RNA sequence: AUCUAUAAUAGUUUUUC
RNA sequence: ACCUCUGAAUAAACUAUU
RNA sequence: AGUAGUAACAAGAG
């Protein structure tokens, strides 16, 4: 009624009639964002400027009744001037704090309510734990991390939209939510802000803190989720690392992440070690996740994953050996496989490696709405057998089934912009990418899989590429149908047999990927960054080398055996491919003989770069290496042997060596140190005397050095576009 | 969304000299393959036109060369290092008495 | 509000802009013409301004800035950046730059409240300054007067005028090039003591005319940021030394004064210098760029940071190469008119690359 | 000893300590006069770039037009903007090769945001050249300004709401014989009847002006504002650039920040890996000479001509306008000169308008030969800008034209042993060669710079050097080995902001935090900056703790406030309490921060709804930087210039939008938390809404049937007022 | 595992003779 | 002359916050 | 005069 008056007065007025007929509902906001301009150009100068005013601030024309004109003192509060282009008064400072001072007081106990984000953040610093600082050497990542964890399962559009039908259910207009996690999330806060007394805008808001995710890149070490993220600059440091856990409660999800990150790093840490079970038991006796010990997440975490599994029977722990792919539980009843990266081109035209499991294999999967059993071949599903719910659940399990048994017909199947790098160019997961290209949009996938009559065995259905239960023909090796933990013991090689004998796990089984924590992993034992990130390894090993560099020298003049087999080495040996170890450090071996039997031939900065690679049980070749690979985030980032490289750059200048972008520290020139440009650590059997020597004909490469033989001076392209001249002992 | 009239003969003068009407320029792009275009261009380009690289030896760089006139004068707000002042030992904080008082 | 007599209406230049007219009333006057809109007269760089910046780099006998509190410390690292700021507390409060920034924020916020309070004043404006000796006890100083003109400022750039009187006890007469802008006074005899007898000096009266725009007046104001410049370099050295020593060498650089930088020269050669020295320098450097800024510092600046880093590669052995050498020479000295901060910098250049090559 | 800061540089790599080259605590310079001579010489030295083209002139406005595609190649390093059509087609197809239907992609995702945008789209932004006024005013009142002048000639097709028939209204207006404007004067109204030619001539001209506070610049340079025809065009031709640098590794925009580092950082190091170790590899820290001087508008219609093949032909017209407005533009020359007349005391402004056809004895010797050199093309007070994009427009189309010249540095097209690649955003590049030795290196560093030349790109020879790949500087982020931190470049953000009490208070923890974070600000460091923008913050609104003597006019009031507080942690900063921040609560507002510690009726009172500084409730006025309103979120007094000018009936006009608005979101609770939408007037928006709420009230009950006919009845007359 | 909400404000980056 | 008014908003991308 | 620097301010408008 208000509001029909207020209308029918300003359609009575000229202007505003005006206004009202030939302003449309677009062009509103247009009206609504119109001003006369607002020459703010230094809002920091004109603040200064206008603070020296005597009325710079603004206020309703109700201020002249609701405080006096002047205080105590005879001091103006307010004056009867009008701020432009509006009837509000202008008025001085004094009476803000003139009010804050003797204005009406009202009931501030709905506020916690209104701002809960804040006050939740003032709780959990209220109630954190503080630890010891410690000063580290950080590598810090750039990666996507939530500021704003919002809900679960939900977007920024969908969160809008449950936002819309909760608050203003009449100003939906055409969307109908469709997500069952939106019609609960919807019901919950309807029951919640039943016969809620705050305004609509305002609970719209609170709505939007409460349920709108915000991710956004930043450098990060530690955790990286929300309550360890709002703490960053608390935290985490250049030089130094502050142990802290908040106060509030932890979400699981977050402890099932975090968790899968420790044990994979914890169980590929311990395949390289002498002993990998005793290895790994004191790695999860020292590991701690989110301030709480690892060992009691295990006795209480039903996490179904492969390197969880392991450290779970490493401990005595009961385990079921499954695994997650695609929102389904996999189990396989029967089969094994190796993994093997084959290169595969996309249907839109994009070459990627893709881990192929060979051999056959039988699989139960079990969703929340659909199951199935699953027997597959090397990239060929043999058949599969779905007995899912309605539609959408059958799809979806066959969607999944086809996208893991990484059918070339489903690579082929690839349409659109699928990008298969990040928008900060970071690899992502192929399979993961193929699985949610193919959530989308099935249609092409389906198409392209082929058809194949069924037999009508058992009565089971078949099913057509446009969801449908045919009797005739059906999806090729399609089948549709209608609707525990084990005690384990653990090799010393951490190889997983059931009671009857069989292998249920294998160190080879655990996942290459490298990821990181939802919530911060504390390690504590010497090397705190013994299952760190590949990064931070490296950094820290080869500072680890330059801390020690003096007995470390001398254990290698006198006894490298012992020195090459440091634990401190082993989490760089992690890092060396699995086939290359023995090669690389035989290689390396060879190359330390040689520069201990040709005396003045002792580059520190040589033998520093080469020492971890020499820790693993050398391999005997006449293979000669330029470089030597180590996988940083699923990338082989070569070490160049001679000179400086991406990964191992030393400067002269400075005498700091850096690693990855990292400061490792400075090195302190030996007496032994060869000034002579001689170098003996370099060509596996040949000795580097000197720079381009034309007497001995043209340039060959390093890779066809077996036809020389001894004494047979020559020159080789070795290195960056340099040819020096090598002799053969 | 058709191009008519002013906008028509506007882009009928926003082509490369050698087309008269858009329509035939969007002929010619349409049926456009690369055919040795950069490499012909290059090969009639001449060699003058090139980015040679220099080397910046520890002999290279020269001093840079300052102005020639008379000495520079003062030119802050206030005196910085012949600044006199006039003390006295008043037990207040920063800006808490009046400045006049205080001179 | 000082009285509007003929000196000052002279000296705050009252009635000195030109009539505003239409061009149709005025131009077929004969000496009608464009704006002189010549380049700035070239100046030499003079002695004086390496001196300035010596003294700006000293450590002085009280403390100039009162830091305010803030919240108490609960995490350790909160009470390890309590410790570590102690240290640079301690090194940047005992600095002539930061007298500096003191005496610039209190004017150019005395100005800008002037400016804006009383537009059509002359306001007497004392400069005056608070610190706390080496004994603890508060003290008020006064360096001089400053008369603010009229300040009917529109844009940010337009010009209020001010006198500036200052005492001294310099005799401009031994450098009258610097003081080319003053009318120096003697207004008394002033006893001093060198360390044991009165000593008689003249006390001068630095008088001249000078101006500044609302925003000079602002980042004037704001000359508080130089403290954070200096610091974060400094405590960004530390922590990069603390990295690969894995343990905190705050109280090691500040009191073993063990690690020293190369901060200056002597006929000798290079003059290394401790933790603390290098926090004075890098504050003064940055006191310096904010008394002193000018188009010809920012232009010096930002050409100059590509003949660093060209250098810089040299020194790495990464065999740097350029195209038209004498073309980024051009354009760094295109920017060395008259600025005497800006030909210090250049000189400063100068000897860094006689060093850096040798 | 003479204090040298420079050689700190001898022990410290320039990388780290490259904060020290950036003297950001001065002032930065400033532009005092006219802009009129630097647009002036923009504008001759666009046409000394490209004098060996085609001259004409235009029918439809009769401007020398100067066309320098496929103009004679180069025999020297002098730039030049002679490029070459077929090379730039050419690079995009090898650029199309090389990643498989990019354009086909970029074309379906810019048609539906084509389809999909609405005509407010425009109001984002601070200016627009008003065409109906010839100067700059905000862009929400530019837009009105048109859509009135519009209707006011019968192109009406723009209340659809979307900005596709706003761009159809343009092209409509173009035609039109006539267009009437109305002005103000000393405050009447009158009409102005321009012709098509004049229209024409306004609505392709770009206003120009000097850009004040530039760091690192020792002369001043012209910027440009774009008028309002020519807006939604250059929206949707940026819209498929996006598209297609989203797609492309090489690209630095539209990245930025940490995310744009990460990027930049897994280029350079898969670069790196898929460098062979027997072969060099240099990087080129590049700079480009007069990118958008010598880029021509032409190359932008022939790349978005090549990028929409196979395209529905409106989709391609609607892409093709910007670039056709683009090579017709002309330029504002700006407010003119001031001419002083030292016998005679007296100084006037000369109009840019007049520079056609005055006497040149007024002017210096430099200005004279500007206004010699430009007045052939000088026509209707603007000058004709055929080649050349102005300033800052069609940035991340450079970058795909970048691109493509990178790209064009694979093996399979080279054909040879080098090979090259590298960054690109907008006009900066950095560029990496890899080669078996040094020759190989001069010879890909030749081809490069060739190229660039053939597509009218000229590497500034002057600001580029190369060395040993691992080190170089692109878009200001200086690399080492990877991104170092360059605290100097957020400095000037730390202090008072200036949006309020309670904001400003934000600002500072969050940039304190910020920098924390990224850009390596230590702990100790950080408590510093904190005391000093606490310190700051008292000075700059009068603040100051309550226990202590700081005379202000404020400080009476805190007095009081203090004396009868009893929890005195409890009181903010803005009411003279104590910080209570530090690092470990940097992230929390300050009111949540002490919110236990306040005393009842003094937190009643501070967040109090029925306040008369912000417009069981909460304070609620656009929440920038403040999380709970309270009454420090006061709003400042607006400029009161216009009051002087002749337009000052807009006061009025938006005093009486608001109140509509106001009305209006009586009726429609969600249009402030979402923008609606909708072809129907507000009027009749409003009674349909308050016809079916009375319908549903009163069929639940909630009303009576009496109330139910009275809506009705008002309704009614709302109808009867509408149509007379 | 993925991950450019929308909008507003401020800040930052983006030079011929 | 009194009197009266007024102290001055480029583009794009990004970042931060709401 | 001074600020300042390629053009301005040294009050403007009514
Ligand atoms: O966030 C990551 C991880 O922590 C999370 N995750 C893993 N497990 C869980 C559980 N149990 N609950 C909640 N979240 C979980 O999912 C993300 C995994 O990321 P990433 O590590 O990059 O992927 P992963 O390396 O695990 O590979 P993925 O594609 O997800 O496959 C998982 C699993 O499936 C095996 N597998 C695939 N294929 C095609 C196989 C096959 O043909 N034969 C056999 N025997 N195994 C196959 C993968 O190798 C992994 O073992
Ligand atoms: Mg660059």
């Amino acid at each position: 009624m208000e509001r029909i008056k207020e209308l029918r007065d300003l359609m009575s007025q000229s202007r505003t009639r005006e206004i009202l007929t030939k302003t449309t509902v677009d062009h509103m906001a247009i009206i609504k964002k119109y001003t006369s301009g607002r020459q703010e150009k230094n809002p920091a100068l004109r603040m200064k400027w206008m603070m020296a005013m005597k009325y710079p601030i603004t206020a309703d024309k109700r201020i002249m009744e609701m405080i006096p004109e002047r205080n105590e003192q005879g001091q103006t509060l307010w004056s009867k001037t009008n701020d432009a282009g509006s009837d509000r008064v202008m008025v001085s400072p004094l009476a803000v704090t003139w009010w804050n001072r003797n204005g009406p007081t009202t009931s501030t106990v709905h506020y916690p309510k209104v701002y809960k984000t804040y006050f939740e953040k003032v709780e959990r610093l209220k109630h954190g734990t503080f630890g010891p600082v410690h000063f580290r050497n950080q590598v810090k990542i750039r990666r996507r991390v939530d500021i704003n964890p919002g809900h679960a399962d939900l977007s920024a559009k969908e969160a809008q939209d449950v936002i819309m039908e909760v608050v203003f259910p009449n100003e939906v207009g055409a969307r109908i939510l469709t997500s069952e996690s939106q019609l609960t999330i919807t019901k919950e806060k309807k029951k919640e802000l039943q016969d809620c007394k705050i305004a609509p805008l305002m609970v719209a808001y609170m709505l939007e803190r409460e349920l709108v995710r915000k991710t956004r890149f930043l450098p990060v070490a530690g955790g990286t989720s929300s309550v360890y993220i709002e703490v960053l600059h608390l935290t985490q440091g250049t030089c130094w690392e502050q142990m802290y856990t908040p106060g509030g409660e932890v979400r699981n999800d977050d402890v099932d992440q975090s968790l899968i990150i420790a044990a994979r790093n914890i169980v590929r840490r311990a395949t390289v070690s002498a002993d990998p079970l005793a290895s790994l038991l004191e790695m999860c006796h020292s590991t701690q996740i989110g301030g709480v010990r690892m060992v009691d997440i295990l006795r209480q975490n039903p996490t179904e994953e492969q390197a969880v599994d392991i450290c779970k029977a490493a401990m005595g722990l009961r385990i079921s050996s499954s695994f997650s792919f695609g929102g389904f539980t996999f189990k396989r009843t029967s089969g094994s496989s190796v993994k093997r990266e084959e290169e595969v081109l996309t249907g839109n035209l994009q070459t990627l490696k893709i881990r192929v499991h060979e051999g056959y294999e039988e699989f139960t999967m079990v969703g929340r709405r659909a199951t199935a059993i699953l027997r597959k071949a090397t990239r060929r599903l043999i058949q599969l057998i779905v007995s899912g719910k309605d539609e959408q659940s059958i799809a979806e399990a066959i969607i999944v089934a086809m996208v893991f048994s990484q059918e070339d017909c489903m690579i082929k199947a690839v349409r659109g912009d699928l990008n298969f790098v990040n928008r900060a160019n970071q690899r992502l997961n192929p399979m993961h990418q193929l699985l949610r290209h193919f959530q989308k949009d099935a249609k092409v996938l389906f198409q392209n899989w082929g058809i194949e009559p069924i037999d009508n065995v058992m009565g089971m259905i078949g099913i057509l590429p446009d969801m449908t239960p045919s009797t005739e023909m059906s999806l090729r090796g399609v089948r549709v149908s209608k609707m525990e933990r084990v005690v384990v013991s653990i090799d010393r090689f951490l190889r997983v047999r059931d009671q009857r004998g069989n292998v249920l796990l294998s160190p080879e089984e655990v996942s290459e990927t490298q990821g990181t924590e939802k919530l911060t992993i504390t390690y504590s034992s010497s090397m705190m960054w013994e299952i760190n990130g590949p990064e931070s390894v490296l950094v820290n090993t080869y500072q680890w080398i330059i801390r020690n560099w003096e007995n470390v020298k001398i254990q290698w003049s006198q006894d490298p055996t012992m020195l090459y087999n440091k634990m401190e080495f082993e989490p760089f040996q992690s890092l060396v491919p699995k086939a290359a170890r023995g090669q690389y450090s035989g290689f390396v071996r060879v190359l330390f003989q040689q520069m201990r039997d040709v005396l003045g031939t002792f580059d520190t900065v040589q033998i520093i770069k080469l020492l971890p690679f020499a820790a693993a049980p050398p391999e005997q070749s006449r293979m000669q290496f330029s470089s030597l690979t180590v996988n940083v985030r699923g990338s082989g980032m070569r070490i160049v042997v001679r000179g400086n490289s991406p990964v191992f750059n030393y400067n002269k200048a400075t005498k700091r060596l850096t690693v990855l972008g990292k400061d490792a520290g400075a090195l302190m020139e030996d007496p032994d140190e060869g000034t002579a440009g001689v170098e003996s650590a370099v060509l596996r059997g040949f000795l580097i005397l000197g720079k381009e020597n034309k007497r001995y004909g043209p340039a060959l490469s390093i890779n066809e050095l077996s036809n020389l033989a001894k004494g047979e001076k020559a020159n080789v392209l070795i290195g960056q576009g340099d040819v020096v001249l090598v002799m053969k002992r | 969304f058709e191009i008519t009239g002013t906008m028509r003969r506007l882009a009928d003068q926003s082509l490369p000299p050698n087309f008269s009407s858009l329509e035939n320029f969007r002929a010619y792009v349409d049926g456009f393959e690369p055919n040795g275009c950069i490499e012909g261009k290059l090969s009639q380009m001449s060699k003058e036109v090139n980015a040679r690289i220099e080397p910046f030896l520890r002999t290279t760089p020269r001093p840079l060369r300052l102005p020639d006139g008379p000495p520079c004068s003062q030119r802050s707000k206030f005196l910085l290092m012949d600044a006199l002042k006039l003390s006295i030992e008043d037990p207040s904080h920063e800006g808490e008495g009046i400045p006049l008082y205080d001179a | 509000n000082m009285k509007k007599t003929s000196q000052l209406k002279w000296a705050l230049g009252e009635n000195m802009a030109p009539e505003k007219v239409d061009f149709e009333d005025c131009k077929d006057v004969n000496d009608l013409k464009q704006y002189d809109s010549d380049e700035p007269e070239p100046r030499s760089l003079a002695c004086w301004i390496q001196s300035e910046f010596n003294k700006a780099c000293e450590l002085t006998d009280s403390s100039w800035v009162e830091l305010d509190e803030i919240g108490e410390d609960v995490a350790p690292i909160e009470h390890i950046a309590s410790m570590r700021r102690n240290y640079f507390t301690a090194e940047v409060s005992h600095c002539r730059a930061t007298e500096y920034i003191m005496k610039g924020v209190y004017i150019n916020t005395a100005l800008l409240n002037a400016s804006c309070a009383a537009m059509d004043d002359f306001q007497l404006i004392p400069m005056i300054s608070k610190c706390r000796t080496k004994e603890g006890r508060r003290k008020t100083n006064l360096y001089g007067f400053i008369i603010k003109g009229r300040s009917h400022l529109r844009n940010d750039t337009d010009v209020v005028n001010f006198v500036s009187m200052e005492f001294s006890l310099t005799d401009p007469r031994l450098e009258p090039h610097k003081w080319e802008k003053y009318c120096v006074l003697e207004i008394g005899d002033m006893l001093l003591r060198t360390a044991v007898g009165q000593v008689s000096r003249p006390m001068f009266l630095y008088v001249r005319t000078n101006g500044t725009s609302k925003i000079k007046m602002k980042w004037g104001m704001e000359m508080r940021r130089c403290l954070l410049q200096s610091l974060q370099q400094i405590e960004s050295m530390i922590e990069a030394e603390s990295s690969v020593k894995e343990k905190d060498l705050t109280k090691e650089f500040f009191e073993n004064k063990s690690e020293t930088w190369p901060i200056g020269e002597s006929p000798k050669g290079v003059e290394e210098g401790s933790i603390g020295k290098v926090c004075r320098t890098l504050l003064a450097k940055s006191v310096f760029n904010s008394l002193y800024a000018s188009p010809q510092l920012e232009g010096f600046s930002a050409e100059s940071r590509k003949l660093l880093l060209i250098v810089q590669a040299l020194r790495d052995n990464l065999e740097p190469g350029t195209f038209d050498l004498e073309g980024l020479y051009e354009a760094i000295e295109e920017c060395l008119i008259n600025d005497p901060w800006v030909l210090l910098n250049a000189s400063w250049f100068n000897s860094f690359l006689t060093h850096a090559l040798r | 000893m003479d204090v040298n800061p420079t050689l700190l540089f001898l022990k410290v790599p320039v990388q780290n300590a490259i904060s020290t080259t950036f003297p950001y605590t001065g002032d930065p310079p400033y532009s005092h006069g006219t802009g009129t001579g630097y647009t002036m010489d923009t504008v001759n030295r666009t046409h000394k770039y490209s004098e060996k083209g085609k001259w004409t002139t235009n029918t439809e406005t009769g401007a020398p037009q100067l066309n320098p595609i496929d103009g004679p190649l180069p025999e020297d390093n002098e730039p030049s903007g002679y490029a070459q059509t077929d090379c730039v087609l050419e690079a995009m197809a090898f650029l199309e090769e090389s990643h498989p239907g990019i354009f086909e992609n970029s074309c379906l995702e810019t048609m539906e945001i084509v389809q999909q945008t609405r005509v407010d789209k425009l109001t984002q932004g601070r200016q627009t050249y008003d065409w109906t006024l010839n100067r700059n005013q905000p862009a929400a009142t530019a837009l009105a300004n048109t859509i009135e002048v519009f209707r006011s000639n019968g192109l009406t097709a723009n209340e659809s709401g979307r900005l596709i028939d706003f761009l159809k209204d343009v092209m409509d207006s173009m035609d039109k014989e006539e267009m009437e404007i109305t002005t103000h004067f000393q405050i009447g109204k009158k009409k102005q009847r321009l012709n098509k030619r004049s229209y024409l001539i306004r609505a392709l001209t770009l206003n120009t002006m000097t850009k004040d506070a530039e760091r690192g610049k020792l002369k001043r340079r012209a910027i440009a504002t774009p008028g309002m025809q020519i807006r939604g065009f250059v929206y949707f031709v940026e819209a498929l650039a996006r598209s297609i640098c989203e797609k492309l590794e090489q690209s630095g925009l539209p990245v930025g920040g940490n995310e744009k580092k990460a990027k930049l950082a897994n280029v350079v190091r898969k670069m790196m890996t898929n460098s062979q170790d027997t072969e060099l590899s240099f990087t080129i820290t590049g700079d480009n000479t007069k990118w958008n001087e010598n880029q021509n508008p032409r190359m932008f219609l022939a790349m978005i001509t090549y990028i929409t093949r196979n395209q529905p032909e409106w989709f391609r017209n609607v892409l093709s306008i910007a670039p056709i407005m683009f090579s017709n533009k002309m330029a504002r020359l700006g407010k003119g000169y001031m001419f002083e007349s030292k016998s005679m005391k007296l100084r006037t402004q000369v109009p840019a308008e007049m520079l056609a056809n005055i006497d040149l004895k007024y002017f210096n010797k430099s200005t004279r030969e500007k206004i010699e050199k430009i007045r052939p093309l000088l026509i209707d007070g603007t000058a004709s800008l055929s080649p050349g994009m102005m300033m800052g427009m069609f940035n991340m189309l450079s970058t795909v034209l970048g691109v493509s010249i990178l790209n064009l540095g694979q093996k399979k097209y080279t054909k040879t042993t080098y090979w090259w690649d590298g960054l690109q955003s907008s006009d900066d590049f950095a560029l990496i060669v890899n080669a078996p030795n040094h020759e190989g290196i001069q010879a890909g560093v030749d081809r490069f710079y060739r190229t660039c030349k053939l597509v009218g790109i000229n590497m500034s020879k002057k600001k580029s050097y190369i060395n040993r790949t691992g080190t170089f500087e692109f878009t200001s982020f200086f690399y080492r080995y990877g991104f170092v931190a360059n605290f100097s470049m957020e400095l000037p953000s730390f202090g008072v902001s200036g949006i309020n009490e309670s904001a400003d208070m934000s600002v500072g923890v969050t940039v304190i935090k910020n920098n924390m974070i990224n850009n390596d600000l230590g702990p100790a460091t950080a408590q510093m900056a904190l005391q000093l923008f606490i310190k700051d913050y008292r000075y700059t609104y009068r603040c100051h703790r309550g226990d202590t003597q700081i005379q202000t006019r404020r400080a009476f009031e805190l007095k009081k406030l203090w004396e009868q507080t009893r929890s005195k942690a409890g009181l903010l900063v803005s009411d003279g309490g104590p910080n209570l921040y530090n690092i470990r609560n940097l992230h929390i507002p300050e009111v949540c921060l002490k919110w236990e510690l306040m005393d009842e009726d003094y937190q009643g009172r501070l967040c109090n709804p029925m306040n008369p500084f912000v417009s069981n409730a909460v304070v609620m006025p656009s929440m920038e930087y403040d999380a709970v309103a309270t009454t420090h979120s006061w709003i400042p007094k607006r400029n009161r210039s216009i009051l002087n000018t002749s337009q000052r009936g807009i006061l009025e006009d938006e005093q009486m939008y608001q109140k509509c608005c106001n009305l209006f979101e009586k009726f429609f609770p969600s249009s402030s938390y979402r923008r609606p939408v909708g072809i129907s007037s507000m009027v009749e928006a409003m009674v349909s809404r308050a016809r079916i709420d009375a319908r549903i009230d009163f069929e639940s009950g909630r009303i009576k049937k009496e109330e139910f006919a009275e809506i009705m009845k008002i309704c009614s007359t709302i109808e009867e007022l509408r149509r007379q």
